[PDB]
RNA sequence: GCCAGAACGCGACGAUACUACCCGCACGUUGUAGACGUAUAAGAAUAGGCUCCGGCCUCGUAUCCUAGCAGGCGAUUCCUCCGCCGGCCUCGAAGUGGCCGUCGGUAAUUCGCGUAUUGCAAUUUAGACACGCGCGGGAUCAAAUCCUUUGCAGACGACUUAG
RNA sequence: GUCCCACCCAUACCCCGCCCUCAGGGUAGAAACGAUGCCCUGAGGAGUAGGCGGCCGUGGAGGUCAGUGACGAAGCCUAGG
RNA sequence: UUAACUGAACGUGGGCAUUCGAAUGUAUCGACACUAGUGGGCCAUUUUUGGUAAGCAGAACUGGCGAUGCGGGAUGAACCG
RNA sequence: AGACUAAUCGAACCAUCUAGUAGCUGGUUACCGCCGAAGUUUCCCUCAGGAUAGCAGUGUCGACCUUCAGUUUUAUGAGGU
RNA sequence: AGAGACCGAUAGCGCACAAGUAGAGUGAUCGAAAGAUGAAAAGCACUUUGAAAAGAGGGUUAAAUAGCACGUGAAAUUGUUGAAAGGGAAGCGCUUGUGACCAGACUUGCGCCCGGCGGAUCAUCCGGUGUUCUCACCGGUGCACUCCGCCGGGCUCAGGCCAGCAUCGGUUCUGGCGGGGGGAUAAAGGCCCAGGGAAUGUGGCUCCUCCGGGAGUGUUAUAGCCCUGGGUGUAAUACCCUCGCCGGGACCGAGGACCGCGCUCUGCAAGGAUGCUGGCGUAAUGGUCACCAGCGACCCGUCUUGAAACACGGACCAAGGAGUCAAGGUUUUGCGCGAGUGUUUGGGUGUAAAACCCGCACGCGUAAUGAAAGUGAACGUAGGUGAGAGCUUCGGCGCAUCAUCGA
């Protein structure tokens, strides 16, 4: 015997995609060459990123590529790996270059009608095979509908799983103190 | 491939430690003490040995 | 004393056809809880014994036998040791030993010829009992069951009887 | 009752081989690779109720082997591999 | 708040490894999501309650059997290894 | 006599509602690999049953975060066996 | 009337057949089993045995191993033949033996030299055509020391099964020998020097017995013993610790060009076994089965704290036999589009239940909060502080997320 508390224990973390798109294992054979040929910290970031799933790689919009192109960062090249989309609200997009996993067709649009020139990952690495004068940005991992249901119980103040909104639907005994108590 | 033994393997000892020869050729494991006559115990000691 | 009698315990006796039996020879188509010098007879005491009558005993750490082509062929030499037969005695706990005779073999001494080639190891195929087969000689000419019958017996078999 | 030597054997301990599981590395100006492959290194292996992974079989459907077959398909028997 | 810029909480600027201020290990850090089975237990050293007592009935800390083979106790769920 | 009403009577026989309901007994079909329990808390016309917390598996994500610990040491509190 | 990713005679309707039939009940009502010779009956003429049913011959057929008890013809259970075991169950695990039966492997291969035989045309150059643009193919030349094939002779190397010896590597068991250190620098002890004692009193002296002896007396004499110092002496030996050197056995050989650390350095025992030799080339090694022998081995499924249980189910075999489908939720994986998303209620069209095309409404999402009347999201570069991957002009900028103060 030796008198282990632990054995046979798995790695808790993706070591391959999911997915079977062609083009996506192509991808991720660029860049497993790359992390082990080169001592950039960039590259191995991009390359766990490239395992996740969906919920994994939320979308990032304009508005927030726009926050965080202040105080100095005008000429830097955005990097992310995710769906990049286009927002209303903002009624004048300044110039740039984004390397993105794919654009909407109006974030496309909208990026070439002001100057700036969109990339591709693959076009990335050959231009920039360092991750040198880039900026990475990830989109709201919390910003989900089902992350409101987490953790519900007394005195959370979560959203309760209901098949409808109005007076009759769970208002009653334990949500005021005119009926017994409150939560 | 194959792990060998010093002190069985005389070139592994070579190998770890130079100064293996020279502790063997001048006998250093077999160094006498140095001379002089010796005292004798000072006749208390003997007395306290067989007091009760 | 009295009842049963091991159905895988034993003894004595009668008659034994079928080569079933006896003797001799030669083979293996064979089996064996396991040959390889398968060598050794006093009785008794143990705080006492043995003896050749001189002595001797912790001790079988003994005694016998033991050489030669797996053991040849001759000589020199010796009168020892061994075996098959035959004749007399002897042996009863589950039957054994001794004496004598003919015949065959035989380094206690010393020699002459032969040994090879199984190739640098491979069980040293070797003993003793059983059994089978084939010859050549001797000796021998028997019973049991069914069946019929009895009632000293009996569910049926079996049993006591007769033909 | 107390003390002292030598010896016997567990799936336990030590050394070696092989299987699997887990962990860590190498491999493109490609004379290059079932890159889901190959090469190097270390540790671990008991299990009911229960959880997950990988594989083997059966009846039908699309595609493909320009597949086998009256010179013998399918089925059945076989101290033969 | 105090008679009172006197205090109370939160800070700018500056100084201090010439040593970030016991030992040992790190053979397994933090946070989240979804769900199975279970909800009759029993045994033992020490401590303990009721009972004359019980292979009786009831508790505390820890270790076991249940869910587990192997070497000992001839046998022997729980004892020794 | 709760007796008899076609071997049927303390409420006949036949078809349908009907696959009537069962906190209760019985069964529940190939292989290998890795991990691995509970009989305890609170509430219930609750005591052969449930919900709830614990114990278990699987999927991950954050950094590979000087990070932790059924342990010793040093200083300093509490306790009525 | 047309069809199907439906079932294939214990299935599919109760019924693939003279099936709502045969049969049961007074009656209302209940309600089965049962498909397949061969292409064609060519469905066995004649002879013989038997009372007959039938048998034996002889015919038909591609086949009677298809004869109406009819395609194929499994298991439970039974007969004959053959092999084997058995002193109050049998069956099973590990490991030898005997008997029977059996799969592989091996039979040669490449190379060099010598001779014979046959055929070409080997190298080079000219023309044409391809192609990876320098590499090839076809036609012509070549014409015996070149090229190709066969046969004969010799030589080296590699090759199948089981074993013996020598030199090494890894692990381990077991004998013997040479030194060093320590303690009261072992303690004792032998020999020598000086002092002091006694008795289980040596020799002498006395008494008792001659009957072997005994009893007194006293300090080495004709034996000896015990204490205390000293010398040889740093004596020896035991015990404990430690540095090396020689023998004898057992099990094992993973890896496959070189590379490294080293040494006793023409080389080697240094990042894992080679060299020499014999027998046999097949049932010899090896495998399957049956049986005897040594050791081991309680009946499965299930409920249970506890099952081999005097706890329940199970005589045997074949076929059937149990977590499914729909609507509505939820978390997680893959995919399309993305502030939007969803053609298919319907219309157009068609090679017609397929595939293709269209867009008005509508659903979910884009805004909350109150019982309701109602009202309705920027002081600031969409705020300040502490951490924070990544980037950086090295001054800093700081994603996701966590803690905290505000709008
Ligand atoms: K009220
Ligand atoms: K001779
Ligand atoms: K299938
Ligand atoms: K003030
Ligand atoms: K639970
Ligand atoms: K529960
Ligand atoms: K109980
Ligand atoms: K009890
Ligand atoms: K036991
Ligand atoms: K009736
Ligand atoms: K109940
Ligand atoms: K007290
Ligand atoms: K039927
Ligand atoms: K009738
Ligand atoms: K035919
Ligand atoms: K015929
Ligand atoms: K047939
Ligand atoms: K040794
Ligand atoms: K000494
Ligand atoms: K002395
Ligand atoms: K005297
Ligand atoms: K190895
Ligand atoms: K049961
Ligand atoms: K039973
Ligand atoms: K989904
Ligand atoms: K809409
Ligand atoms: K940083
Ligand atoms: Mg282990
Ligand atoms: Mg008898
Ligand atoms: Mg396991
Ligand atoms: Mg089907
Ligand atoms: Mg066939
Ligand atoms: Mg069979
Ligand atoms: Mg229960
Ligand atoms: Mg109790
Ligand atoms: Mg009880
Ligand atoms: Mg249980
Ligand atoms: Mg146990
Ligand atoms: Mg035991
Ligand atoms: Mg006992
Ligand atoms: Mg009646
Ligand atoms: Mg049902
Ligand atoms: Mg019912
Ligand atoms: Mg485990
Ligand atoms: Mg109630
Ligand atoms: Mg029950
Ligand atoms: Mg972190
Ligand atoms: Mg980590
Ligand atoms: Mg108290
Ligand atoms: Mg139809
Ligand atoms: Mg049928
Ligand atoms: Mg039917
Ligand atoms: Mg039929
Ligand atoms: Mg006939
Ligand atoms: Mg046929
Ligand atoms: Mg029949
Ligand atoms: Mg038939
Ligand atoms: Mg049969
Ligand atoms: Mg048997
Ligand atoms: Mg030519
Ligand atoms: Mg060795
Ligand atoms: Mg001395
Ligand atoms: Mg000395
Ligand atoms: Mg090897
Ligand atoms: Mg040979
Ligand atoms: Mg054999
Ligand atoms: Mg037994
Ligand atoms: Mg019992
Ligand atoms: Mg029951
Ligand atoms: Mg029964
Ligand atoms: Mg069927």
């Amino acid at each position: 015997g030796i008198d282990l508390r632990w054995k046979h224990v798995r790695s808790s973390h993706r070591k391959a995609p999911k997915s079977d798109n062609v083009y996506l294992k192509l991808l991720v054979k660029l860049y497993r060459f790359l992390a082990r040929r080169t001592e950039a910290p960039f590259n191995k970031v991009v390359l766990r990123r490239l395992f996740m799933s969906r919920i994994n790689r939320p979308p990032v919009s304009l508005s927030r590529i726009a926050r965080n192109l202040k105080n100095g960062n005008e000429k830097k090249t955005v990097v992310v790996v995710a769906t990049v989309t286009d927002d209303n609200r903002l009624l004048q997009v300044p110039k740039m270059e984004v390397a993105a996993l794919r654009f909407t067709a109006k974030a496309r649009a909208r990026i070439e009608a002001a100057g700036g020139r969109t990339l591709t990952l693959d076009q990335l690495a050959l231009e920039k095979p360092t991750g040198a004068n880039t900026l990475l940005l990830r989109g709201p991992k919390n910003a989900r509908e089902a992350v409101k249901h987490f953790g519900f119980g007394p005195h959370k103040h979560k959203k309760p799983y209901v098949r409808s909104k109005g007076r009759k639907f769970e208002r009653a005994r334990g949500r005021r103190r005119s009926r017994g108590f409150k939560v | 491939v194959q792990k060998k033994n010093p002190l069985r393997n005389k070139q592994i000892m070579l190998r770890l430690n130079p100064y293996a020869s020279t502790f063997a050729k001048e006998k250093l494991g077999e160094v006498k003490a140095e001379e002089g006559k010796p005292p004798k115990v000072p006749a208390s000691f003997k007395e306290l040995l067989h007091e009760a």
